[PDB]
């Protein structure tokens, strides 16, 4: 089967979910094949990783696969920093998005 | 049995969401116990373009997933997207509209 990169789209944390006093950032990895990601997060540019969960890979109808990585935060850390990032790695290739708040 | 239905979170569309006329968004189902949770769009209207992800199991004990559409943008505040979450477990469903930021 033929390699894919993956599209990458990084949500922030929605109105709602601040609201309710908490927060969470969602990294939505699709279409990528062969299965293998490896997923990495940034506080503006520092490397963490307290608070991060990544779903494993599964195959989707159109035979890729897809993947959630999620980055839990109080919304006080959220609105701290000027950026945040997801970063994923696939095949020699590595695509990062970033949100701001 | 012990249970605990979902918080439903939407994952608005938006000019950071889309590429190329494409716009991606979603719904964050979090903190559900015990599995599964089932997702649909516009009660199985939309199934082109649906990605839902395998739940992540956190330290509470407690799951999350993510379900995801991409959609044409130029349908956004056209066209109504919502996400409708199943916890049988719980006897809970949850209707969440998904609209542009």
């Amino acid at each position: 089967q033929p390699k894919a990169a993956p599209s990458v789209t990084l949500f922030p944390p929605s109105s709602e979910e601040l609201q309710a006093n908490d927060a969470t950032l969602v990294c939505f990895i699709s279409d990528f094949y062969p299965g293998a990601v490896t997923v990495a997060w940034k506080a503006d540019s520092s490397p963490v990783k307290a608070g991060v969960e990544t779903t494993t890979p599964s195959k989707q109808s159109n035979n890729k696969y897809a993947a959630s990585s999620y980055l839990s935060l109080t919304p006080e850390q959220w609105k701290s920093h000027r950026s945040y990032s997801c970063q994923v790695t696939h095949e020699g290739s590595t695509v990062e998005k970033t949100v701001a708040p | 049995a012990s249970t605990k239905g979902p918080s439903v979170f939407p994952l608005a569309p938006s000019s950071k969401s889309t590429s190329g006329g494409t716009a991606a968004l979603g719904c964050l189902v979090k903190k559900y116990f015990p599995e599964p949770v089932t997702v649909s769009w516009n009660s199985g209207a939309l199934t082109s373009g649906v990605h839902t992800t395998p739940a992540v199991l956190q330290s509470s004990g407690l799951y999350s997933l993510s379900s995801f559409v991409t959609v044409p943008s130029s349908s956004l505040g056209t066209q109504t997207y919502i996400c409708n979450v199943n916890h049988k477990p719980s006897n809970t469903k949850v209707d969440k509209k998904v609209e542009p930021k």
